[PDB]
RNA sequence: ACGACCAGGGCUACACACGUGCUACAAUGGCGCAUACAAAGAGAAGCGACCUCGCGAGAGCAAGCGGACCUCAUAAAGUGCGUCGUAGUCCGGAUUGGAGUCUGCAACUCGACUCCAUGAAGUCGGAAUCGCUAGUAAUCGUGGAUCAGAAUGCCACGGUG
């Protein structure tokens, strides 16, 4: 690849909330926290993911228990 | 890289039994991934295309090629040779790393994601999809983006038909609508 | 908003209908006038027809909609501009 | 005002008197910190079930003679016009024109 | 000096100077100074570098600057994407928190228009 | 049916123009801390002390009061001390994001209030035009009626002058 024309591309780590850590080469430069990946996305998994902190559904349950 | 090793280690065996290919050189393989942004508003502002190019460079890691109008078109007020687009061809390790990053991180990020279409195969096994918001990629920070844009992703394969193209992408757990 | 100590508010008839829709497939839209009821997680994926005062506007529930009222997704007034 | 509007206010007073105790018990359950959340939920739904007119907050003070929904004075139970008329006719004890 | 990527003014007393950081207002600034243990009537110029390093940690304890701006932008995008009332009002630049539109509403609308004619 | 009952919506719309207000544009001021002096009123499905909990709005417990007894209810401008230092600012507080609280079957349209963040316009207003001759104008706070809740309106009250 031509030298000095491409953005700095280096290996980084992406940690999903579920705790799945993936080693991906990328241009971000800083380690990045992730809220959802292919492993825990409901459509890919085929099952509703465990409610993660911050989600509107999660907030509704913590503040009030429906039963 | 990790996704390339998966293709040789797992995908070739699955396809060879499924389609009964006699030669390992007959299994479909991914050639290139082309990222395209049509900045048709570049006519009003040159900077808008530069910003799009910067976004494409952040998303893939390669300087984008600024595509120009093939012919003057009076309908869109474009004249032959005007820079109105950006494109990036990904091959090799960089292709396999973009593919991995896409399915693993960006695809599970589109709001109201019901699955990618499975009829978008072009008849020759080359898949094409269109991201309507670029903020799905982790390199695109929403704070410093001038305007939200979109990108066309084309995955060109050596597959002979649509069955063989769907199978190769399916073997990589591509999220088809099913 | 409504005090947390009180808990989220939902109409009883709508609550009944939604629970029946979870039990059966009930893809069919739920035609209701309860625009004051809060959106609960067990309604995600369902189509609720909320009244705008003249017509029931269909609304497909999503995850970001939980905790909001139904009436927030059925505009009641039609403004298309002044000179137009 | 209209006869229908007076009938409505009589029904509201009746339903609020008939259900005063039922509503009070549910509201105390709903506001009771100690009470179980399951009990609070049942009490909330039960209050929703009870008639709306049973709420005392749906009662508009109206002039007793006429039914006017505006200008009510609570001491007299009348609108400004009927209060003035009675004051001038001497039918309200102690009510005289005030200058200070 | 420079905290959270911005330079707090030297002449200003510490409490007012910290307010310059986005995401910091008199209440957070007063707390930061109580937690670090620095008197509010000290100028940033009087403050030593080591104290400034402590303040930077306290500022990190709170989302500020770009991380906050992004959060606000994303929330506004959430409302507009959802299609709620408050999202359509953000779309039309019309007041979102109830309010009247017949008159006033010029902070949201900006300067008046010549009746589009 | 131009009668009657109900559930939602509207009367709160918004290129715009006007009437009447409120709050400003600051240093005769802002803010912090300490501290002084009112009048007039309201209150039983009510006013609700003390104490405790919460940054707070508020909450829990609970006395008294049908009242010159108790409660709303600790007036504020003032004064003393510091700070700010003429800057769109330690001015201004509109707008908006996040989190609440209370009332009410129910606060989405469309309540008030709180907390954290944000920090518009505005640097004294053209032609014009309004009020006021003394405890008045100006300024500062207080109460009431309506009222579940919802005043910058209204009706009252005193402080300086
Ligand atoms: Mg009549
Ligand atoms: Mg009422
Ligand atoms: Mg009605
Ligand atoms: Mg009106
Ligand atoms: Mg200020
Ligand atoms: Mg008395
Ligand atoms: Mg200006
Ligand atoms: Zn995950």
């Amino acid at each position: 690849m031509k030298k000095d024309i491409h953005p700095k591309y280096e290996e980084i780590t992406a940690s999903c909330s579920c705790g799945n850590v993936m080693k991906i080469r990328s241009t971000v430069g800083h380690d990045l926290n992730l809220d959802v990946c292919s492993k825990c996305h409901p459509f890919f998994t085929g099952k509703q993911r465990d409610v993660a902190t911050g989600g509107r559904v999660d907030r509704f349950n913590k503040r009030f228990n429906i039963p | 890289a990790k996704l390339h090793d998966y293709y040789k280690d797992e995908v070739v065996k699955k396809l060879m039994t499924e389609f009964n290919y006699n030669s390992v050189m007959q299994v479909p393989r991914v050639e290139k991934i082309t990222l395209n942004m049509g900045v048709g508003e570049a006519i009003a502002d040159k900077k808008l295309l530069d910003n799009a190019a910067a976004d494409l460079a952040a998303i893939s890691g390669q300087k984008p090629l600024i595509t120009k109008a093939r012919k003057s078109v009076a309908g869109f007020k474009i004249r032959q040779g005007y820079p109105i687009g950006c494109k990036v061809t990904l091959r090799g390790e960089r292709m396999w790393e973009f593919f991995e990053r896409l399915i693993t991180i960006a695809v599970p990020r589109i709001r109201d994601f019901r699955g990618l279409s499975a009829k978008s195969f072009d008849g020759r096994g080359n898949y094409s999809m269109g991201v309507r918001e670029q903020i799905i990629f982790p390199e695109i920070d929403y704070d410093k983006v001038d305007r939200v844009r979109g990108l066309d992703i084309t995955i060109t394969t050596t597959a002979k038909s649509d069955e063989e193209g769907r199978a190769l992408l399916a073997a990589f757990d591509f999220p088809f609508r099913k | 908003p409504r005090s947390l100590k009180k808990g989220p508010f939902i109409d009883l008839h709508l609550l009944k209908k939604v629970e029946k829709a979870v039990e059966s497939g009930d893809k069919k839209p739920l035609r209701t006038w309860s625009r004051r009821s809060t959106i609960f997680p067990n309604m995600i994926g369902l189509t609720i027809a909320v009244h705008n005062g003249r017509q029931h506007v269909p609304v497909f529930v999503t995850d970001e909609m939980v905790g909001h009222k139904l009436g927030e997704f059925a505009p009641t007034r039609t403004y298309r501009g002044h000179a137009a | 005002a209209k006869q229908s509007m007076k009938a409505r206010e009589v029904k509201r007073v009746a339903l609020a008197d008939k259900y005063f105790a039922k509503r009070a018990e549910l509201k105390a359950i709903i506001s009771d910190v100690n009470a179980s959340d399951e009990d609070r939920w049942n009490a909330v739904l039960k209050l929703q079930t009870l008639p709306r007119d049973s709420s005392p907050s749906r009662q508009r003070n109206r002039c007793r003679q006429t039914g006017r929904p505006h200008g009510f004075l609570r001491k007299f139970g009348l609108s400004r016009i009927k209060v003035r008329e009675a004051a001038m006719r001497g039918e309200i004890p102690g009510l005289k024109k005030a200058s200070w | 000096a420079r905290i959270a990527g911005i330079n707090i003014p030297d002449h200003k007393h510490a409490v007012i100077a910290l307010t310059s950081i986005y995401g910091v207002g008199k209440t957070r600034s007063k707390a930061i100074l109580a937690a670090a243990g620095i008197a509010e009537d000290v100028k940033i110029s009087e403050l030593s570098e080591g104290q400034i390093d402590t303040l930077r940690d306290e500022v990190a304890k709170f989302v500020v600057e770009g991380d906050l701006r992004r959060e606000i932008s994303m929330s506004i995008k959430r409302l507009m994407d959802l299609g709620c009332y408050r999202g359509l009002r953000h779309r039309r630049g019309l007041p979102v928190r109830g309010q009247r539109t017949k008159t006033n509403a010029r902070t949201r609308k900006g300067p008046r228009k010549p009746i589009k004619k």
